[PDB]
């Protein structure tokens, strides 16, 4: 399983036209679930709880968006809808480009995305805990939007 | 983080307490849950074995519904009949006058 | 330094998931910019849609992939900006890459490379013949389309 | 394709006969040329040597530029000074209001 090197980009325009930025960069990994490719796009967070199958009509996010899922504690929800797998598939069918999840609280939902080895996404889902998750959420929490570059080398 | 039975910092409300519905917000780039009396305009309650669940209102040219399938206030140009909007009142009822519905 | 381009159509469905149509084409890597990967909302610019000569420009959102078909240099004998100008204006602009098509003026190949030394921060590919048809005919007749940029 | 000097089916106009206005026009990931008499409304005209081209008329509370910095209309109410607009004329010009200028 390869890195994943992510970057979240900040940014404003100023009165020209042109662009400022910021920019964390982060470590993860690409597991087996998902496609080893690169991907950028605007990040969304989705709630775990609101990645179903259950869903008719579920809301609609722009093609080519960067889901970031904080899994809570797996115990916190005994009987999911779907495994952390139909998730990420959810996500890509509704267009993800790439899939973050951030497994700090969930160690085991890593064996279980590279159980999904046979019959891989064709887009990445990457994994991040520790400091560079904090980073990412940090992100997520505070500030208005945040463009992902996730880089496989 | 309120309304809650566990709760965290970047995904608001997981449980709610029992009577309450769960909706998932979006402010911007993120989706919390939040534990709500009532859902709110354009939604509807569903208490439900999983969860009490705010589900989206699915219904004609209609803002809010109670339920599955009876709508609230309609947008105007809608003419309410029995919690379903229509086009014109049917033949029985009729538009009322100041009114944006049947008879 | 070959650039591993894929542009992709795509259409929601009722259930509110996305089907695709997605071509794939090919380019280089100019030395003018990174070798790096990317992914955008391909925003076609006209080459004198990249001139310095305004104090606010329209805005377009943070991420794009410019796309740029350069014509017979003679069309404009005096341009405004070089290539590498306008390509840096893009990305100023906040283009994530630059796709030129340099068919009808390969020489911007050679110009463009001749950024090598101060090169931009985000990649900037140059496509040629039926490469750059594909492209063109898409940007053409099509409302929107995502480009993924890949350096392998 | 008209007004044209040189044109292509990529970029439309690359340069216009020589009293007419260059127009970038957007049209979904589509940006060519168009060569105009009049710049289009919202726009005004910055005729040179080289070429005319439009530009975006970007006075606060305008709709129509003749130039950069002079408003041909204002907008729905607003009241008119060195061609500004404004909600009410400031002090030292006596807002005729009727006709929605200064004095």
């Amino acid at each position: 399983k390869e890195t994943a090197f992510v970057e979240v980009v900040l940014f404003e325009s100023s009165p020209s036209g042109d662009y400022t930025t910021h920019t964390t960069g982060l470590t993860g990994r690409f597991s087996r679930a998902g496609a080893m490719l690169s991907a950028e796009g605007e990040i969304v967070q989705m709630h775990p709880l609101g990645l179903c199958n259950n869903n008719d009509e579920e809301d609609l996010y722009e093609y080519g968006w960067v889901g970031v899922v904080k899994l809570e504690q797996p115990e916190l929800d005994p009987k999911p809808c779907l495994t952390v797998l139909g998730k990420a598939k959810r996500a890509v069918q509704r267009g993800a480009t790439a899939v973050i999840f951030d497994v700090s609280e969930n160690p085991e939902a890593i064996d279980q995305l590279n159980q999904g080895s046979e019959d891989p996404l064709k887009r990445p889902v990457v994994y991040v805990k520790g400091a560079d998750a904090i980073k990412l959420m940090n992100i997520v929490n505070k500030q208005k939007v945040a463009r992902a570059r996730i880089q496989h080398l | 983080c309120k309304g809650c039975l566990s709760c965290s910092k970047d995904n608001g409300c997981l449980r709610c307490q029992p009577k309450l519905f769960f909706y998932l917000r979006r402010e911007g780039m993120r989706q919390y849950g939040e534990c709500l009396q009532s859902c709110p305009p354009g939604y509807y309650g569903v208490r439900g074995p999983d969860m009490n669940r705010c589900s989206r209102c699915r219904i004609e040219n209609c803002d809010s519904c109670f339920s599955r399938d009876f709508c609230i206030k309609c947008k105007s140009g809608f003419y309410s009949h029995k919690g379903q909007c229509f086009e014109e009142c049917p033949e029985g009822f009729a538009p009322l006058d100041d009114t944006m519905v049947c008879v």
